[PDB]
Formats: structure tokens, sequence, C-alpha cells
RNA sequence: CGUGAAAUUGUUGAAAGGGAAGGGCAUUUGAUCAGACAGGCCAGCAUCAGUUUUGGUGGCA
RNA sequence: ACUAAUCGAACCAUCUAGUAGCUGGUUCCUGCCGAAGUUUCCCUCAGGAUAGCAGAAGCUCGUAUCAGUUUUAUGAGGUA
RNA sequence: AAGCGUGUUACCUAUACUCUACCGUCAGGGUUGAUAUGAUGCCCUGACGAGUAGGCAGGCGUGGAGGUCAGUGACGAAGCCUAGACCGUAAGGUCGGGUCGAACGGCCUCUAGUGCAGAUCUUGGUGGUAGUAGCAAAUAUUCAAAUGAGAACUUUGAAG
RNA sequence: AAGCGUUCAUAGCGACAUUGCUUUUUGAUUCUUCGAUGUCGGCUCUUCCUAUCAUACCGAAGCAGAAUUCGGUAAGCGUUGGAUUGUUCACCCACUAAUAGGGAACGUGAGCUGGGUUUAGACCGUCGUGAGACAGGUUAGUUUUACCCUACUGAUGAAU
RNA sequence: AUUGCCGCGAAGCUACCAUCCGCUGGAUUAUGGCUGAACGCCUCUAAGUCAGAAUCCAUGCUAGAACGCGGUGAUUUCUUUGCUCCACACAAUAUAGAUGGAUACGAAUAAGGCGUCCUUGUGGCGUCGCUGAACCAUAGCAGGCUAGCAACGGUGCACUUGGCGGAAAGGCCUUGGGUGCUUGCUGGCGAAUUGCAAUGUCAUUUUGCGUGGGGAUAAAUCAUUUGUAUACGACUUAGA
């Protein structure tokens, strides 16, 4: 008979499977549409997650309580340091979808992407792309060749960069590659644009500016064999419970005699692809820059890293975005930043950013000093040895 | 007669045609088909777009990847029809399958082969006049096939080429015809024309 | 025999996922390896060419305990016991039927080629 | 510890294998096997007979 | 309730292969023939006896006596 | 229309119908002064063949008994194995090859504790399950030496 | 469609008749199960139906506005918290956009629970000479097994 | 003192008990319309057609076919002389089934193709179809040897010039000469006995093996290690 009390399901079904993801690096499944008025720019961008901090700010929101008066906001700092440009991908539309026709790569690459082609690197004679780069020998006649037939044919042009994890304080020494679709500019501006970049890094502030609504895709966090309790959200069942309370009491009728694939099951949780939208980017730091924590009201002269530095994750020397709120994924995990896919006008977005401070006390505690000298002021001298 | 069979699919009947494939396959004649975007079901869009729909909603309640597969391109929904008129379960009714190949459009290598018609299927001649039709393409694309767009951009480019191809074609049949008229009133083509030739 | 056995990645290299590391059988068939090899090299066979061209293992009967189980009840609990052989050897380094019509195809091709 | 079956099992060899397997009729392929030259095997044509099937044409009411 | 893991009459042996209109099983091949679930009676209604349907053995004769049929003639009937 | 009503033909195929053969059954016949010795024999002619329960008939197989083959057999009986062979519609029978070691058959008759897939069948043997469930109460073990083929578990010392 | 509806059959209704649909009611049957398909209700959880309570877009009104009512497409999305009762059912309080109706072996007991029925103890009332009876009341009363196959949820993986 | 108890307690986990984030296009239903006959009027409907729902399909999001696919990198000798390509030589392996040629406009069908001319068009005129029953090819020991005539064509094979083709291009078009054949025509010679028929063997696939001719000179896994991962596998890092 009839449920006897409605109640919504419990989870998504359009999140399934919930299975590990193919991959630590979650990948972009939709570029945003090419104007070919625009100038020539990159779609995406590569950062590590580092942590996250809060900052204060004024509310610009007519109409709201808290217009004009001060808000604490939570945000997500992403270390962005340059990409490098190491080839370019041209692809064809066919009616089975769309095809690369050829890749073209840059005549030299650095070890840390040369390391993403080995599994065995200290045992390697590192021979990745040493006789592809025999093809720039005289005029780089292949080279040019192939760069012609992009021009040619591939209605989709995407260039590939890597970061730079080098400049991380990560242990992982392995760059990140990634197709990064190219907009802008006709299919022929497209691979000049390209080409004129290999070797070269493309910084984040050319791609990035503040106030402006970003994705972030990334590979949420891992948590193993999860019973359906925590993993579906279904209800506890009641103390009295013989063999077992952390379940769901009927995974079916009789008919249909099997398992439905919309009952909640215990298995996989997290480690999941997700592509979170409309995150608002409320800083554009450059790591070449002390002061990066401080802004127009506070003027003290601090970076964006934490006292003791970004827990599990380390200081930021390089470039970052600072996106409002919470992303997918855990601190070190790559992260790919995404270009928003439709024109937003929703008057959240739209509005220009000013931050009034950002906190940089320990995370590694109750951390209540921003800085070392606000520490040393407040406490005064103590006996740890000069 | 031929070894390759190419069907222009364009304005034939999605049934009628794919009973002709299936006893052709099974008699052993390996049948290419072309262009199936533009084949026709008999009956209005909306009827014929009613009755995906209605296929559309069966399938496995249990797991609905065990299921009635719905396969949205044109080539695929001309397949289906096929099948079930192939005894596909058997031995002979895979090997009957696979010497079928159903293409949107025309590609390569069918681009420069002949393409034949079968008029025991062919819209034009079966269909009453006046009577609502569907084109495949349309109905494939309100069902969920991305490629129509693809697809009729190739197609603008194939016969942009093959126009072209024609103009030499028949300028040179143009020549061959004057030199076979001008042949004509000899002896030998006298002789010839006395046997029928 | 692998049902419900776990899973290593030293099964990689024989590929598989099934594999385990039976220390009392290792023993066993090493010692009956040693012994082989001694009956070799008393043989005079040369220890380098040597290889393991049959080995066998077959059950012996079996020895019998008994385990107590709930309600007085009383079930088997057997050893499964087993006959190992080897041997190691040294490794080692039509008239046609023709027809009159096909005899004479024959002669008709050697005489027109050369 | 005579012989030493079956169930069940190891090894070797052969073979087949997209949600069972096994079976019937028929034939292909592989493997394997018997007998006969004092007619054994497989066929072809002709003239007939029995039973049929499909054409051509003639004479009458 | 308990009376040795046994209790609305323990346990052991014998009478005892206790009786069962009820359940289960009932072991080679081929050939020919080939059913009944209906009549009457029965403490009869899950069973029997009885007649019928069936097989087998034949016997007395040798194309009759006949006949799930019609025709002709002649009855009878109280349903549509 | 490959839908509905209707009409016309052609065509497809049942273990049914026609003809032929072979098997069997039933029936009606033929055949003795050599039937060119099988008279429960041989031969001629016609028709017929579904089958539970059940009836009957002719056969096949097993233990033992009388008779016979002056049968087989240590130069290998019987038993067992054998995608090797042959006969019979079949029950079955026979032969080859391997194993084996001491007895056993054919035919005419006699006799029965005489034929198994089933009985939650009896006894015994054996699987899949499966290297699976498990070997989780009683707080707890550790270092070294000695012994020994082998020591988490034995001994001694130290310690907890 | 006789009437009601201020007049006006059909805005909304609708007598006398009459045609159906449904299988969440209950009867009727006794086909399946008695070498056993776990038995009421609740809990949990998924999905389906539409005869749509709410939400979308609409048509009609005895639709001025507001509030309502009748009707369409439509099941995409929701459809609650409680007092008493084992309850199904019900009833009241309250919130709400709404507190629509049903199915899935009267979905779901190797998922639970065990208040109910329906074992054995015991009391009462009526009945019975009595033993005892009661779809009458009351109280106490063991809820077993998954490691197999499939399905489902996740996880490896030969061959290219 | 089976974590003795109490206060605080970082890290991790975690809460509508915390914070962030949850897209925009098409086609439709009901309905309302347009043009408009049927039915000289009317009419949202018949042919055409507009708008239009929490509907549907996409965009977007999740997985990625473990028998769907593409691009790209490097591919093992001083190592029982290995690997790869090419060529020719023999072996083996098979065949969902060669047996002259898969012979390319597009679009309409109440219309078209071809040709011709002009005033280059939705043009004039002529002509065709009523099937490929076509066109092409096609004679020669399964196609031999050899002599000429006529023409300078046809066709094969390699070498070669240039151009085009990315949907799955892997093919199409050409240039130049060379080396063959030519049945366009006329000759001379050969064939027999496979016995009156027996596919009477002529094809294209795969893998070996040998020879001679170019070419290149790695990784992966286990073990160790990390913890962005984790029941185990798996994942994700590091290590001359
Ligand atoms: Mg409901
Ligand atoms: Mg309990
Ligand atoms: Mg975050
Ligand atoms: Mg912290
Ligand atoms: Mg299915
Ligand atoms: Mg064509
Ligand atoms: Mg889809
Ligand atoms: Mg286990
Ligand atoms: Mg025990
Ligand atoms: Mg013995
Ligand atoms: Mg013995
Ligand atoms: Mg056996
Ligand atoms: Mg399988
Ligand atoms: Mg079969
Ligand atoms: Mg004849
Ligand atoms: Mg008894
Ligand atoms: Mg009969
Ligand atoms: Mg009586
Ligand atoms: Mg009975
Ligand atoms: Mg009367
Ligand atoms: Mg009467
Ligand atoms: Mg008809
Ligand atoms: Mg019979
Ligand atoms: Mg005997
Ligand atoms: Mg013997
Ligand atoms: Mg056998
Ligand atoms: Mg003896
Ligand atoms: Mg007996
Ligand atoms: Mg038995
Ligand atoms: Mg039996
Ligand atoms: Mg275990
Ligand atoms: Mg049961
Ligand atoms: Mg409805
Ligand atoms: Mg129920
Ligand atoms: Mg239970
Ligand atoms: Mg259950
Ligand atoms: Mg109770
Ligand atoms: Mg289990
Ligand atoms: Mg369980
Ligand atoms: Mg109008
Ligand atoms: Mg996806
Ligand atoms: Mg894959």
């Amino acid at each position: 008979s009839h449920r006897k009390y409605e109640a919504p399901r419990h989870g998504h079904l359009g999140f399934l499977p919930r299975k590990r993801a193919a991959s630590i690096r979650a990948r972009v499944k939709a570029f945003p549409k090419d104007d070919r008025s625009k100038p020539v720019a990159l779609t995406s961008f590569l950062g590590y997650k580092a942590g996250m901090t809060t900052i204060v700010r004024d509310l610009d929101r007519p109409g709201s309580k808290f217009h004009k008066r001060e808000v604490v906001e939570a945000v997500t700092v992403v270390d962005t340091p340059p990409v490098v440009v190491v080839g370019v991908v041209g692809y064809v539309e066919t009616p089975r979808g769309l095809r690369s026709l050829t890749t073209v790569w840059a005549e030299h690459l650095s070890d840390e992407v040369k390391r993403r082609f080995y599994k065995n690197w200290y045992k390697s004679k590192k021979k990745a792309f040493t006789k592809y780069s025999a093809k720039y020998a005289q005029d780089g006649a292949g080279i040019e060749r192939e760069l012609a037939r992009i021009k040619k044919y591939a209605s989709v042009v995407r260039v590939l960069v890597h970061t730079q994890i080098r400049k991380t304080p990560l242990a992982q020494k392995k760059a990140h590659l990634a197709e990064i679709q190219l907009n802008g500019g006709s299919i022929s501006e497209k691979v000049d644009w390209a080409r004129e970049h290999f070797e070269k890094t493309v910084a984040v502030d050319s791609v990035f500016e503040q106030n402006e609504m970003i994705d972030a895709i990334a590979v949420t966090k891992g948590h193993g064999f999860e019973g359906v309790t925590h993993r579906w959200g279904t209800k506890k069942l009641p103390r009295k419970t013989h063999r077992g309370l952390r379940k769901v009491a009927c995974i079916g009728a009789w008919h249909p005699a099997h398992v439905m694939w919309s009952v909640a099951r215990a298995g996989q949780r997290g480690y999941h692809s997700r592509t979170s939208i409309n995150h608002k980017i409320y800083r554009v730091g450059k790591g070449d820059d002390e002061a990066n924590g401080a802004t127009s009201f506070d003027r003290t002269k601090k970076t964006i890293t934490p006292m003791g530095g970004f827990v599990h994750y380390g200081e930021i020397k390089n470039d970052f975005i600072m996106v409002k709120g919470c992303i997918p994924g855990n601190r070190k995990r790559i992260v790919t930043l995404r270009k928003s896919l439709y024109t937003n006008t929703s008057r959240k977005a739209l509005e220009e950013v000013s931050l009034k401070w950002i906190d940089t006390a320990s995370k590694f505690g109750k951390g209540r000093f921003q800085t070392p000298a606000e520490k040393h002021a407040f406490m005064g001298t103590l006996k740890k040895d000069l | 007669v031929e070894p390759v069979v190419v069907i222009d699919g364009k304005g034939h009947l999605v049934g009628r045609l794919a009973s002709v494939v299936a006893k052709q396959l099974l008699n052993g004649q390996k049948i290419v088909v072309v262009r199936a975007e533009e084949l026709n079901i008999s009956g209005e869009f909306f009827r014929n777009k009613l009755k995906y729909h209605d296929f559309l909603r069966k399938a496995t309640a249990f797991n609905k990847t065990r299921g009635p597969f719905h396969f949205r391109a044109p080539s695929r929904i001309f397949y289906k029809a096929l099948r079930g008129m192939v005894s596909h379960k058997t031995a002979r009714g895979k090997a009957a399958l696979e010497r079928l190949k159903v293409f949107e459009g025309i590609p390569p290598p069918y681009d420069k082969k002949k393409r034949v018609v079968v008029p025991q299927a062919l819209r034009v001649l079966r269909l009453k006049p006046g009577r609502k039709y569907t084109t495949l393409g349309k109905l494939s694309t309100s069902v969920g096939w991305k490629y129509e767009d693809v697809v009729a951009k190739l197609e603008a480019k194939r016969k942009v080429s093959s126009a072209e191809y024609y103009a030499k074609k028949r300028a040179f049949t143009k020549k061959v015809a004057s030199a076979n008229a001008t042949a004509a009133e000899s002896d030998v083509a006298k002789q010839l024309a006395a046997l029928g030739y | 025999f692998n049902s419900s056995i776990g899973r290593t990645a030293q099964g990689k290299e024989f590929g598989v996922t099934k594999a385990r590391w039976p220390a009392k059988s290792v023993k066993f068939v090493q010692g009956l390896l040693q012994n082989a090899a001694a009956n070799a090299e008393a043989k005079g066979l040369d220890a380098t060419k040597l290889y393991v061209s049959h080995i066998q293992v077959n059950q012996a009967p079996k020895q019998r305990r008994r385990t107590y189980r709930a309600h007085g009840r009383i079930n088997k609990y057997e050893s499964s016991p087993s006959h190992i052989e080897l041997v190691v050897t040294e490794k080692e380094e039509k008239v046609v039927r023709l027809t009159s019509r096909q005899r004479g195809r024959i002669a008709a091709q050697k005489r027109i080629a050369a």
C-alpha cells in the first residue's frame, strides 16, 4: 500500500554513481562559449587549494538590513602561480563529436612536466620528447606544417598548460598538465597566440579579475567506504533495533524482485568530481608583493599567509585567487577555476567588492594575533633567549 | 550484382527500406546506407515524436543501464528498425548485421561511389500525395541527437565539391557524346545499328 | 582454490588479483625440489639445464578430528593432506593420390611452363 | 599390501565457451576407424518402367 | 508442575513385522489390444460390493443374426 | 498499408491424403507319391499400426540345478577400464586393446532371496559450499640467552 | 432533463430513468499453497498511478474588487508537527502553499518492533451439573540462520 | 584503578548547531490567436501559421562503453644478436563466401534531365524518360611464339611534376618521358591423350621461418616511500 507519509527522497540522483573519480584532477566538461570578437584569452586556470580564512567588508546591497554595514565572510585561497604553455591541440567537428586532429608541443619541456609522462622517473632515461624536439632542428618545418593544419581545420583550439608545482610548498615535484580552451579571435589567431606563448608563462591576473564570478572544478575530499546514514542522509533507526540501526530498513518492495538503483546503499563517499559555480573573486593577489593580506583600510604590511603557515599547506609565495566561500576539494588538491559559463547579472554578481580586513591569525589553534609584531606588542618581552 | 551496395537514404520510408535491407543482408549482400538523417517516416512529426517518447519511457526499472537503450541518432533509429527484422541473437543474424553500415550524411569513401535508391521503399512512390510524413533528422534532434548542424555543414561542403565534379563530368560526357554522334552514319555504326547497338 | 581470497598487488605479474604466500606448502615443495635436485646430480644430470617438467599434487587420505557445535552437535574437523610428486628434466635442444584429370593438368602446366 | 569400479580429485593432451549446461534432425570442419580387386566406392549418358510436376501444340462438342 | 536434557501418565524389553478406507515407493525390452470417474446397495461421501467399459481364453458355426443409417407404412409425445 | 470490407488467382507447408519400399501385426491362401530334406518351415495375397490405468504375448539379462558341447582357461578364467570395431528396433550380445591372476561359458531344460533413479529409502563412500564461517569473554605482553632441524608459545634470567 | 436556481433546464445543481468504469471496500467462488509463501499495526525506504489537495499556465461563472466555485493540460515538484487509541479507521489541537487519494504479495518481520490477534499461567462476567465455552473484558508471556546465487552499492581486473 | 576522575584542550572528523553554492535555451500541452477554405457569409483548422505550462529535449551537472573512438610521447644489442620497416622465398593458418567493373551532381516529383540560343531568367526553343533489358568492358596456351600494315590513339607497369581532399581525409585529379601489350587491320606457327564431365585449383587474411637492405637504442610492475587515497586491491607522491 501507499507510503502513508510523504517525504522527499534522500540524496540527488543526478550525482551518480557515487564512485571514485577517475583522476585526482577533475576535468572541465564545458568551456565558456567563444566570442570571436573578444581578444584571445584562456578560459580556465590551474591552481592548488591552500586553505580558508575570514574577511570583513562593507556590503553594497540596497534594500537589505546590512546595506553599507560590515559583514564577515569566509573565503578560500587558491595558490595560483603562472602556468606554462607547452602545447596546442586542434579539434575538428565531426558527426560523432569533437576530434583532436593534431597536437603541437613546444621545443623545450621542463622537468616538472616531463615527470608527468613517467611513473618511475628516477630510474628512467628521460627520453620524453627527445625525437619530437628535433622537429625544430633546421627551421621547424614539421612544426609549422602541423600548426598550418590546425589553422586550416580545427574549429576548436585548446592550449596545453602545466603548473609550476615547484613554486608550491608541495612535495609532489610533478606538474599537472591540462587542456584549457582558448577563446577569442579567429582559429588562426588562437594558433598564433598559442605558438607565441610556447615556453611562456601565463599569469592568473591575465585570465581572472576581481569581482568576477568563477566556477570551481575539483575532486571532493575522500572518506572511503561510508554507511548509508552519512553517505545518503537517511534516518537513523530506533534504539531498540536488532541487527543494526545505521541502515535503511526496507531496501525495496517485494516486486520488482530486485533492489532499485535509487535505493540508498553503503559505498564510496567523497573523491567525486564536482563543478561548483558562482563563486565571487574577492582578490587577485600577486606573490611578489608584501602586504598581500593588507587592504586600503588596514595598511598592515602583511601577506595573505596565516601565522604558522596555512595548515597542511604552507606559505603563499605566488599569485593567488581569493574566492568567496568554500569550493570542493581539500588543501593541496589541484583545482581548475573556470570562467562563468553564462553572463550573471543577479546583483549579487556585478557587485564591486572592497575588503576592509583579512584574517591572518593562526589556523593551528585559536589564534589571537594577526602578525608577530602585534604579538610582540601585546605580549611584551619573553624569556626566550636572544 | 555489386559487391557493396550503397543506398541513399533520402526520401525513403524507414520501415519499408528496413525490410529491404534486412532481406538483402540475410541473403548475403553487403549494404551501406548513407544520408540516414534524410529518411522519412509516414505520419506527422508529432505522431512520431509521441511514439519515440512512448519508446523512451520503457526502461529496466531497477537499473536503467541494463534496459532498452534509446539511441537518438537517425542511423541508429534506422538500425533499430532493421534489428527486429533480423534474428539478431543468432550467429546468422550477427553475420547479417555485420554486412551493414548506416551513416549520417555521406562520409568517405562513399562520397565518390554510386548511390542507389530502393523504389520499392521510396516515399515519393509509396506514400499517397497529401499524406503527412516525418524527416528522421528533425525527429532525432527533437529527441536528443546533437549533430544535425555539423552533418548539415559537412553535407553542404560535400555537395559543393560534388557539383564541381559533376560539371567536369558533364563537360566530358558532352565531348564523348559528340564524338559518338559524329562516328554514327559510318559503315561500322550502320552495321552496329542493324544489331540493336 | 581462490574464492573469497584477498587481493594483492603481487598478483600483477601473473595477470591476477588473488595471490597468497602459503609458507607451509612452499617449505614442502622446496624440500622436494631439493631432493629431486639431489637425485638429478646423483644420476649425473647437469644442474643448469634442469627444469620442473612435471609437478603433481593429489589429495591424501583425510585425518579426522571433531569440532563441537551449538546444541550438543559434533562436526568433522578434517585435515586435507597432500601427495606431492615432481620430476625435473634436462632441457633438450605421404604419397598424394591424383586422378587422371589432375595428372593431365599437371603435365599440361609443365609443358606450358618452364 | 589380491583385484581395485563409481562418486570426487591432480597432471598432461584435445576442444568449446558475450547471463547456465545438457538434448533432436541435418550437414561442414577436425580427429579417429572397419572392410575390399580372387567387383569394392563414387559418378555421367541412353533407352525404359512406376509415381508425379511444369510447358508447347492438334482435333472435336 | 516435577519424577535422571523424557511427563495431560517416566524409562527398558517383549506381545510386535500391532492395525491403517491414509502418504510415499514398487527394479528389463519389444509387440498386440485397450479403459473408468457412471447404475444400485452399504455408519456409505478419501472405502467397498454390484453392473458397465477392458483383456485373455476360446467355442458353435460360415455371410447369417444383423445395423448409434435412411426409405415406406403405421404409432406415440404436449416441448418450440 | 504491411489497416478495414470484399473479389480473384498464384504460392508456402502436417506425423493428414496418393504412390513406392522396408518392419511388425492380423486375416485369407499355397506347398508331400524328393515338399528338390527348416510344415511352430518356406511362400502368395490383402488390410492394418496413437495410447495412461490395465490385460495378454514374444523376447533380453542374473544366482543356483539336471543334461550336453569328451566347450574355454596360467600359452591367462573371471572382474574392471576402453569418444576402437561389429550384430540386434530394443532388453542386450559379440570382438579388439589395457589391466589382471584361477576359474568360466554356449545350448536344451529346472529353479528363484532374479533386473532400480527415485521410497525426507538402508549402509558406506564423496562433493559444491570453501581455504569460506570462523579460531574476538576472563586487562598483557616484552628483551636476551640456552636448547633444538625448526622457538610468539620450551627452559633460565631480566622486565611489565 | 422534470425541476432548483429572483426571471433562466444545463453558471452551479439536478428528480424519474438509464449506460458504464474501477478492483485501495465487502460479499460470492475454492483454482494455487496444509512434507508451512511468517500473521495485524506502526516504524524505515524506494518507486509507480492519477480519479489533482498545493504549486505552473489556462478556459467558465449568478467572475466589479477580494474571496471562491466548475473545468482543461499537467504526477515536474511537495503533501506536516501533535493529544487519545495496538489500531487499520477515526477524532480533536496546530502549523501550512497543501495537509489529495491509492498501488507495489492488503510493498516492506533472515529490516526492526511485538502494543493486537492467536499456545500453555491467572482473574472477572454471562453460560455450562460438570469438564469446560465466549469474533467479551484483564494481566504475563524465547521474534532463529545469509558466508551461496542473483539484484543492488561501491571496488579490482586478463586480453587490444 | 580494564581510558581512575575533573578543567582546558590543538589536529582530524563533523552540525540548518556552522558557511558557501544550486545554469539558460529550444520544442511543445491546455488555451488564446493569424491567414483561411470547406459552406460566395462565417470560422484558430482543413492546407499553411503565431504565442504559449512547474511539461518534454537540450545547455549545464555525474559516470564513461571495462569488446566505442581520437591525438600525442618514448619504445629495450654491447643483454643465449634482440626489436621494427621494406623486398623476396618457403612453410603453416584460416575464409558468413572474388569469380569482368560498388559505374560519385544537387534538387523536384501537381515535376525534372540534357542540349542550344539570348535580353543570363522562376527565360525562349528542342529533346529525353515510360527503367540498369543500361553504359563500360569484353576475341588470343586462364590467353602462347612470331611477321607486317595503318594510326600517334587505347591501356598496363614502375619512375616522376604539380594540385586538391580531415566526416572515417588514406583517395581523386594531373604532368613528363621510359619500359610492355594492343583484337584498329592482314598474316605464319603452337595446342591433341585431363581420354564423353568431376572447383579441376588462378582469390585474399593471419602467423611463422630464412635471406638481404634501411632504421631506432625504452619502460612498466614488484619491492621501498607519501597520505590529497584507502577494507584489500586500487589511488596519489618520492627515490641513482
Ligand atoms: Mg499518498
Ligand atoms: Mg528486540
Ligand atoms: Mg573551501
Ligand atoms: Mg585550524
Ligand atoms: Mg533490458
Ligand atoms: Mg550518386
Ligand atoms: Mg543524455
Ligand atoms: Mg570474509
Ligand atoms: Mg565449537
Ligand atoms: Mg583388498
Ligand atoms: Mg591393491
Ligand atoms: Mg572416477
Ligand atoms: Mg560472466
Ligand atoms: Mg545445439
Ligand atoms: Mg517415366
Ligand atoms: Mg510398525
Ligand atoms: Mg487401438
Ligand atoms: Mg446400516
Ligand atoms: Mg489421495
Ligand atoms: Mg404445453
Ligand atoms: Mg412437460
Ligand atoms: Mg483485403
Ligand atoms: Mg500401439
Ligand atoms: Mg547360472
Ligand atoms: Mg582375462
Ligand atoms: Mg568412459
Ligand atoms: Mg591365486
Ligand atoms: Mg529382491
Ligand atoms: Mg541407486
Ligand atoms: Mg522409478
Ligand atoms: Mg576467516
Ligand atoms: Mg519458508
Ligand atoms: Mg488527468
Ligand atoms: Mg503485506
Ligand atoms: Mg522476524
Ligand atoms: Mg522480508
Ligand atoms: Mg503482546
Ligand atoms: Mg551471503
Ligand atoms: Mg545479513
Ligand atoms: Mg480573421
Ligand atoms: Mg559526464
Ligand atoms: Mg573506457
